[PDB]
């Protein structure tokens, strides 16, 4: 391979046979991508003049009132699509044109990532199928009807717990079949290598701009970069341009579902152990015979019982700390944004945003420059927090 | 890791492909289960194709995925696999049984306390359905360690590199891609460089479901035939009157094997 | 008064008499904050650190395939809050501060003014009511639901036609009653001076970045600029940097409902007379006798009988040119966006997208440089067009 | 014009103050309210104003908005409105009437087409609710070329140049406002400079339901009540016994009226 698919012990590509070579082609395919010119261009296009990039880096005015925390967002809630997403499917489906490939495939818990894929199927022109697990069907459901506008298809996941493992499954389960055709759009930095990079490399420009920003208006770096994790892409856009600056924390948030200690949860990389599932070994929430279990949370974006390698590595060697949040700290925290901010956050990110409310108001006089990544918006979710009443 | 040697000399010698069953542990039942595979080895079957039931089977289609399901329901964990697996070799101590597996099961307990529990109970190969040749090393150095074969998938689209490594560190046979996909009941330049390199015997695998397709596998080069969806529809058909089901499926198995004949 | 309220004969200050010396407070108040640069200062601020500008100029690829137009979109869209709306409701609160007010009181149509509305008073803190037609609430509903997670009061107009011209007339008559404590945000550039100047001045910033934009781009100006009509807020923001340049068309598009012919439709200004109502002298749609009517349009945020005065004049003297578009030629141009180009526009933006396609399709071999101002996302919208099957 | 003069002369005279009653012409049904204005004349009313119904009643509360909708189903137009006030002038010629009107219906015809009608018809004076004093001078030189009062509104936060215009421009009365808002039967130092500057009698507007209301305002130096939703209030709740609520009306007025001695 021309690229290391190992985040020290974590990562790999644990698939069946047939569709390695295709993997190898992906890889290929990216090496030479990032080295064209004419491909470095038209993915900065469309990232500016098509999605609407650099988003901004807002201040809050009203959160931290009566506290030394100041606290900026970066506003990927603000970017077409609604959600971080975007930026990451339009290298991608560049990369499956190149490749001569004129179907996708992909897999949506919160809609968020089935949306991207229909928006960039009927730009650049291939069709595409969605799989996407029955119950966020219904608890996500105007991401539904928005891809469907768009011409994608989505198919129903009624297996299992009907939640993205069982769409993951799915659309792993088609691409063996149709490889030839279809690119496996996948949604996170998560799977077979050399999807952990590729995702990341195309979400990097999150951190970059945000260093670039914070250092016009702080003349200096924050000093904790924190981010929610489902999957790991938002996360590690954040985190990747800050990884050397030793200075800057970077803190990571996984779903605490109904609390850890009622094993509804989706918190893996902290409460789970090491396996091998979605062709990585990452860490994984299983049963004592290594049978996967099924997660849970209020946010379907996080609702997944793996996470992608380069954040079991980062945790590892002690550079990154992850963290949990429950359900109702993430109802507060969206709340709060609403009323004293005027911005609805997704549920997903609102688990990142309770996260640093509580690091503020435990240690209220603590001077601490914080940087949350509000990597998408609430409309998918007002009609379910709106019926928690 | 012999008892393949066995049949296989004995196959050549006999003139005839080999016709090998699958069946997932534990479907629809314990009791069942085990009365289903010594009718298999009753009618005509020349080794096995085991399945042990995993929560999420990648690469499979819907009538092994709801066969799991059924052995779930059942209470069938790796455990009792492993005891019924003893079980069955304690009265049939002849036949092959291979295992098929997936990663999670295996690496588990600890990839090669895995292997030592199959030597251990008496299991021929081990087949991990989602373990590459580029990853296989942990897998297959502690399987020869235990004397099970280690059995490597040959896809349609492989390449040179690939029919070598698969020849030097495959046992067993090889195991003998009919499409792309995953499995279900529906729809020779190899077999030769295989063979070339000097391979372990080609048995074809997904889609059997017809008689002529064995004949015409053995007669393109392949060493027999694997069948397996076609089997479990069985079972899920006849779920309601076992006398009948046991019945069916004997019937399809001598059939199935009466096609060996080249 | 400091400032004309006259464009030609269209304008004026039509209100009960209490309401004058509000209305004089206001405009001096605004004389004041446009020279203030400390004002000029954190408007700026809030466009592109919160709001998120500049916002983009995006080329069609697709739609203009085997025509010589070319077609870019101003992406208001893309703005936070998923409409134009927000610019000048960041300026108008910022006034209702300078001016010591504590409530806002504002009317919303397609929910979009309601919910900007919202979100600058949860930022800035003021306390917020909304008048909102009953129909309009059930079919935008989605923008309900998102102002009340902010804290904001939305009240349910069920008198006339329960749309927009029975919110204006609630909400006048509130403020009336309560002009000490509240601002009245006004949704569009119509109604009472100086309310069509400010609204105007609030939004030019679209224009200002549009001439800019295809400067760079193309290197010239664009034959023509076209934006739909409902009141006037988006379209004037739109062709006020652009009236000096001769060249430059300014198209506008209103509602033609169920056809002109039929009645059904929110055309004032090319289909109905001068009136007086709503503060204003300006083309309204009425019986006979001087009943004001009740219009019809598929977009609630173009029901609406009457049309700005700056408008009314530009089209009298002949420099901006007056359209309409049907219901179905507004879902015709929903439906190609989404699947040509993976943008789902607002219905409303759709009656000034359809027009730029039936000129373009109606004369294939012109070469035509067209801008339109895709003022909103069509996330309000999903649910109704889709049982529209 | 002259019937107020005349009006305020007598009233000066005998020490009183004037006593005006509001009525939507045309609810409940043309022929009802006919006869509501005469009943009201007969039990005590002293001039009268009178509302043409609009569609878009921006001045007005709820009781007002229902008697315009009632009078809407009732099939009143603004012809039907002035053929009725021919006939109620043609039996009671002494009477101040004044219309109350939105500033479309002036317009619509023709702002001086308007007044004429006015003039011709039998009307005293006309009131523009959403005309303020700055843009009156296409609709105050109008009424005086036909000799019709000009009605403006003297507001509770009035200045200088304000009093002065109104009493410039104004005849009639000066229209004194009782509070903010808009018409609800529910909860000095400018009477004094409206006289210094010899502004016409200030008649006090909004929300007198109560008797001790009118003695009040007298007694303030306001040189009347206008009294409108109060009456409109017992239309709306009697709609059922035509009988009870000519009745009901009788009473209310004389009773009003009664409190008009200062
Ligand atoms: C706004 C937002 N932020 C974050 C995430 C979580 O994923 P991440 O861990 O990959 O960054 C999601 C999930 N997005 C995926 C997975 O469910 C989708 O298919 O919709 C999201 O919707
Ligand atoms: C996306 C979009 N674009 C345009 C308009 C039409 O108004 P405009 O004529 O003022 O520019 C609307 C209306 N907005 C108003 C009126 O109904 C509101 O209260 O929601 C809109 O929602
Ligand atoms: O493709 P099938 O249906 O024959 O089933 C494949 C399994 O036997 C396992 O190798
Ligand atoms: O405020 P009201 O209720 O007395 O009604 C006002 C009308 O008479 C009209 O001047
Ligand atoms: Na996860
Ligand atoms: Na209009």
């Amino acid at each position: 391979t021309l690229l290391n698919p190992y985040f020290g012990e974590f990562g790999g590509m644990y698939v069946p046979q047939i569709l390695m070579p295709a993997l190898n082609q992906l890889e290929e395919a990216f090496v030479r991508a990032q080295k064209d010119p004419e491909f470095q261009a038209q993915f900065a296009d469309l990232l500016k003049n098509y999605a609407g990039r650099p988003t901004a880096l807002t201040k809050c005015q009203n959160i931290t009132a009566g506290t030394r925390t100041t606290l900026y967002l970066k506003r990927e809630d603000l970017l077409h699509g609604g959600a971080h997403t975007t930026n990451q499917v339009l290298g991608q489906a560049l990369l499956a044109k190149r490749m001569g490939k004129s179907e996708i495939i992909a897999e949506t818990g919160a809609g968020q990532h089935g949306v991207a894929s229909a928006l960039a199927s009927a730009l650049l022109g291939l069709k595409c199928r969605i799989y996407m697990g029955a119950k966020d069907v219904e608890r996500q459901s105007p991401n539904v009807f928005r891809m469907r506008l768009m011409g994608a298809e989505v198919i129903p996941v009624h297996s299992g717990s009907a939640t993205l493992k069982d769409a993951c499954n799915e659309a792993l389960r088609d691409w063996s079949g149709s490889y030839e055709t279809a690119h496996y759009m996948l949604g996170t930095a998560a799977g077979p290598h050399p999807y952990p990079t590729i995702v990341r490399e195309f979400q990097r420009m999150i951190g970059e701009e945000t260093k670039a920003q914070i250092l016009d208006k702080e003349g200096r770096l924050p000093d904790a970069v924190i981010a929610c994790v489902g999957g790991g892409s938002n996360a590690i856009g954040m985190f990747a341009d800050f990884i050397n600056d030793t200075s800057v924390g970077l803190i990571g948030v996984e779903p605490g579902g109904h609390g850890i200690e009622t094993g509804e949860h989706g918190a893996p990389l902290k409460h789970g152990r090491v396996g091998i599932y979605f062709g990585m070994k990452a860490p994984m929430m299983q049963t004592a015979d290594g049978q996967i279990e099924e997660s849970y949370s209020i946010s379907a974006g996080l609702d997944f019982p793996s996470v992608g390698p380069q954040h079991a590595y980062l945790n590892s060697i002690g550079r990154a700390d992850y963290v949990s949040i429950t359900d109702d700290e993430a109802l507060e925290a969206f709340k709060t944004l609403c009323r004293h901010e005027g911005i609805i956050p997704a549920l997903e990110s609102s688990h990142a945003l309770a996260h640093a409310l509580k690091m503020m108001r435990e240690q209220p006089e603590k001077e601490q420059l914080l940087v949350v990544n509000l990597s998408g918006r609430g409309d998918k979710d007002i009609f379910t927090v709106h019926d928690i009443l | 890791m012999e008892r393949y040697e066995n049949l296989f000399a004995q196959l050549n010698d006999r003139r005839e492909g080999a016709f090998v069953p699958f069946v997932t542990l534990g479907d629809p039942g314990i009791e069942q289960s085990l009365k289903i595979i010594d009718t298999l080895i009753d009618a005509g079957a020349d080794a096995l194709e085991l399945g042990v039931p995993f929560s999420d089977p990648l690469a499979d289609g819907p009538t092994i995925q709801n066969a799991n399901l059924r052995a779930f329901a059942a209470g069938v964990t790796p455990a009792q696999c492993f005891e019924m697996l003893a079980l069955i070799r304690e009265k049939h101590p002849t036949i092959p049984i291979g295992l098929l597996m997936y990663a999670n099961l295996v690496f588990n307990n600890g990839i090669d306390a895995f292997y030592a529990r199959c030597e251990q109970v008496g299991v021929d190969s081990v087949l991990v359905a989602d373990v590459p040749v580029e990853e296989s090393a942990p897998f297959r150095q502690a399987a020869l360690r235990h004397n099970i074969a280690p059995i490597f998938i040959c896809p349609p689209n492989a390449d040179d590199d690939l029919l070598r490594q698969v020849a030097s560190y495959g046992r067993g046979y090889t195991y003998l891609l009919s499409r792309s996909g995953v499995t279900g009941a529906e729809n020779h330049h190899l077999i030769e460089k295989l063979k070339e390199y000097h391979a372990a015997p080609a048995l074809q695998g997904f889609g059997i479901s017809s008689p002529e397709q064995v004949s015409a596998a053995v007669r393109a080069g392949a060493a027999g035939a694997i069948s397996g969806s076609a089997i479990v529809k069985i079972i899920e058909k006849n779920l309601a009157s076992p006398k009948q089901m046991l019945a069916e499926l004997r019937s399809f198995v001598s059939a199935m094997k009466a096609a060996s004949r080249a």
